[PDB]
RNA sequence: UUCGUUAAAGA
RNA sequence: UUAAAGGAAUUGACGGAAGGGCACCACCAGGAGUGGAGCCUGCGGCUUAAUUUGACUCAACACGGGAAACCUCACCCGGCCCGGACACGGACAGGAUUGACAGAUUGAUAGCUCUUUCUCGAUUCCGUGGGUGGUGGUGCAUGGCCGUUCUUAGUUGGUGGAGCGAUUUGUCUGGUUAAUUCCGAUAACGAACGAGACUCUGGCAUGCUAACUAGUUACGCGACCCCCGAGCGGUAACUUCUUAGAGGGACAAGUGGCGUUCAGCCACCCGAGAUUGAGCAAUAACAGGUCUGUGAUGCCCUUAGAUGUCCGGGGCUGCACGCGCGCUACACUGACUGGCUCAGCGUGUGCCUACCCUACGCCGGCAGGCGCGGGUAACCCGUUGAACCCCAUUCGUGAUGGGGAUCGGGGAUUGCAAUUAUUCCCCAUGAACGAGGAAUUCCCAGUAAGUGCGGGUCAUAAGCUUGCGUUGAUUAAGUCCCUGCCCU
């Protein structure tokens, strides 16, 4: 049983990771590590201008999609107990049994 | 009536933009439909930063 | 540019379609003051031939709603 | 050019059930997608809603392809003329708020 | 049942954010519009509109917010009342530069000439705790050529990273 | 080494 | 006849005035080239019914991400429809407004029109006002955005000196620096924007944090040569390799010299680094470009035989010519054949309206087909088994086997349709080109160049562009002579 935290901002990612580990230390569950996935980056290069005057000057837009995985083997009742957490909207939660 | 021949399943004429249907300028295959004229204005709103 | 499109008139000013018929239409014929006689041919049973009569032609018959066309020698 | 008799009363029934109509720019020339709520795709919807936006009944807004039609208090006051046909029923916009 | 990639779902969500935000600044230009906050929740999709004048959002008897709820739910794919809207009154009117430009639009429409409107918004922003503003109004003003009128008071940082926040 | 003209107004 | 003419003086602006600085978009010492030949792609002139158009020094000329078979398309040719909203009003058909089979005409089975006559039913048809649309015109009316000045370093206020005042000093003789960056001299003192500082990335490291969607040591399953406890790959702990969070780490600090107490340069060491590359980037201008980006818009034209939108062709490609960015070669440091061996960004599915990425087996020589499987992704392509490079053979100074342009035949694939444009493969024809005149472009270290891959349009799809990797130079680290710019 694993839980994937897919995040847009790394600061809120680390905050919700610290909150989850702080809420998971006190229970009798073997908490595995928040595995650092490699950061996804969607680079887009843009002409900067509707009409072609001047030098070939290009916008270079990026994103930094971050991803963490934890492994918490438990029955589904304990999973639904852990599931109810108020979260910042920059982080998405998925579960996989 | 025959208003719609040319079934338009491919090519430049099929790609219609989400913003202003600027099918002359190209529309990128990024899970996205912009112009490059309006993606500049709306990239910081949809989540793209320059850095 | 300054391109001037002028009416060279290859074709004349043509007329559009105008729907014109007689004054009233008497489909049914009264015989012996109460018996109804039918002159025109009905439409076959394809959810069209309830009250729809077909068009007269030299060798064809044509329906109005669902455009069924029948031919006979 | 004659819309079927079910068409106008059905789109007015949808507008009376909701109060918000939604369409896109795609009137049949690149492609023919039908409307997600009704039978006629876009053209009869625009022809039915232009008479409502031109009589000062329903406001108009646009979101990048899509026409969103906006119900007015005076819009309901002139939809009373449509409410001649059913009994007096308030839609789910003005009656109550959860 | 259906699913898409993480590399495309986030940019689809961002296009949804920009679509909703810019359509609400189109149609809610009457009241003071600041911005939106959307919480991703699979039970009830909560959309929070931060507005300066919340009276037009609340409507007369809770009508306009339910109408905009129907606007969202009858295209964006959320049946049975999945999307729920909530307004937030913004107390600091002089903090939101979007609200300042939005009020400056309606002041420049109905008379209220450019010099007096620019000094009024500079005095209001300087009164509302700000360190420094810069109101620039450009266009055809009492003539043919476009006169570029700039007005600036206080302190302003133009270059570097922290200009954005 | 040479290169002419552009009014009336418009802050 | 006129309401000014004029005088010093202040600040801009402008000079075909001077002085001092800065710049590899200037030069020196060089490298790679272009201009020479062929081809690719834009531009001009022709031609054309049309070869749609904007842009013309840097600051236009593979730029409009502009690679067009139809779409894109705005240009010619011919032909449908009104989406003509809405108000008053004509007939209102004793309820007849819109749709079409058969034949002629038209590419058409457009009912476009005609002969023929069935159907839908108060939404109609027509007129008068009004509205819509346009990739129509006007970027010298405009918004926004970009480019350029200018990535050069330059601008401003408070208090106080000078002047009656506009104003001026501060903001400067000199030194240094990428910098108005500081030190200094000082009627100026503390200050502000800009430059730095800021953010991202690269380089170093901890047994700091931790991983079956990433690996390692042993061990077991288990193959193989000697057979001698060895070696090479296939299938219980720790993050060193892979990934990413925080913190550390570099500041010209240490020494000696050059310099005024200075500001700061030069050589060495410890160090991974004696500092890498980008983003943002002021006050203010151009009467720079874009109305062909829009439901951003002012004014003018049209709205029924349309400058609206479709349909079917042609066109932007069209050629006595000139110009620009590029690609291929002019070979032996090389071409061909065979073997060997190494990557890094990043992309990929039932999409908020049409769609992939590709393993395995068989067939075909190849371009390709068939069946089956995985992947919505550190999982599957994939331990991206790339090219260049390295080893062996052939070629032997011959426009040769280098060059592959032009040209004929055939075979595959997308697409509804490929011929006066697709694309790929096989055979064959085998040109100029012998290192390029005048002039000219870029460049200071993982840098130029050689070389391949990934994204953008994509279906077919790169010789363009954006990024990533492999090998990896020469010679400067200085200057105001040429050019351009700034300041006084
Ligand atoms: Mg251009
Ligand atoms: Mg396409
Ligand atoms: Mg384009
Ligand atoms: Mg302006
Ligand atoms: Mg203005
Ligand atoms: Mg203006
Ligand atoms: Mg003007
Ligand atoms: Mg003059
Ligand atoms: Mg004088
Ligand atoms: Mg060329
Ligand atoms: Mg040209
Ligand atoms: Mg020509
Ligand atoms: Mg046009
Ligand atoms: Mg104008
Ligand atoms: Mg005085
Ligand atoms: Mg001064
Ligand atoms: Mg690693
Ligand atoms: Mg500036
Ligand atoms: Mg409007
Ligand atoms: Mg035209
Ligand atoms: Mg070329
Ligand atoms: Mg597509
Ligand atoms: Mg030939
Ligand atoms: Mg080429
Ligand atoms: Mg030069
Ligand atoms: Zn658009």
């Amino acid at each position: 049983i694993r839980i994937t935290l897919t995040s847009r901002n790394v600061k809120s990612l680390e905050k919700v990771c610290a909150d989850l580990i702080r809420g998971a230390k006190e229970k009798n569950l073997k908490v595995k590590g928040p595995v650092r996935m490699p950061t996804k980056t969607l680079r887009i290069t843009t002409r900067k201008t509707p009409c072609g005057e001047g030098s070939k000057t290009w916008d270079r837009f990026q994103m930094r999609i971050h991803k963490r995985l934890i492994d918490l083997h438990s029955p589904s009742e304990i999973v639904k107990q852990i599931t109810s957490i108020s979260i910042e909207p920059g982080v998405e939660v998925e579960v996989t049994i | 009536q025959l208003y719609w021949s040319h079934p338009r399943k491919f090519g430049q004429g099929s790609r219609s933009c989400r913003v202003c249907s600027n099918r002359h300028g190209l529309i990128r295959k990024y899970g996205l439909n912009m112009c490059r004229q309006c993606f500049r204005q709306y990239a910081k709103d949809i989540g793209f930063i320059k850095l | 540019k300054r391109k001037k499109k002028s009416y060279t008139t290859p074709k004349k000013n043509k007329h559009k379609r105008k729907k014109v018929k007689l004054a009233v239409l008497k489909y049914y014929k009264v015989d012996e003051n109460g018996k109804i006689s039918r002159l025109r041919r009905e439409c076959p049973s394809d959810e069209c031939g309830a009250g729809v009569f077909m068009a007269s032609h030299f060798d064809r018959h044509y329906c109005g709603k669902c455009c069924l066309t029948y031919c006979f020698n | 050019m004659l819309m079927p008799k079910k068409n106008r009363i059905a789109i007015y029934e949808l507008l009376f059930k909701e109060g918000v109509m939604v369409a896109k720019k795609d009137v049949h020339m690149p492609k023919h997608p039908e409307l997600a709520d009704k039978n006629v795709p876009n053209l009869h919807v625009m022809k039915a809603m232009q008479s409502l936006k031109s009589r000062g009944y329903v406001k108009e807004q646009f979101a990048w392809r899509h026409f969103y039609w906006y119900l007015t208090n005076e819009g309901i006051q002139y939809l009373r003329d449509y409410l001649h046909l059913p009994p007096e029923i308030v839609p789910a916009t003005l009656r109550r708020s959860r | 049942a259906v699913q898409i990639s993480k590399k495309r779902k986030f940019v689809a969500d961002g296009i949804f954010k920009a679509e909703l935000n810019e359509f609400l600044t189109r149609e809610l230009a009457e009241d003071g519009y600041s911005g939106v906050e959307v919480r991703v929740t699979p039970t009830r999709t909560e959309i929070i509109i931060l507005a300066t004048r919340t009276q037009n959002v609340l409507g007369e008897k809770g009508r306009r917010i339910r109408e905009l709820t129907a606007v969202v739910q009858k295209r964006f794919g959320f049946p049975e009342g999945s999307v729920e809207l909530y307004a937030e009154k913004v107390a600091t009117r002089g903090l939101c530069a979007i609200a300042q430009a939005e009020s400056l639009r309606y002041k420049l429409l109905g008379g209220l000439a450019v010099r007096r409107a620019c000094y009024g918004v500079l005095r209001f922003i300087m009164e509302s705790g700000a360190k420094g503003c810069e109101v620039v109004v450009s266009g055809k003003l009492r003539g043919q050529r476009a006169k570029s009128m700039k007005f600036v008071d206080g302190l302003m940082i133009h270059s570097g990273d922290p200009v954005n926040y």
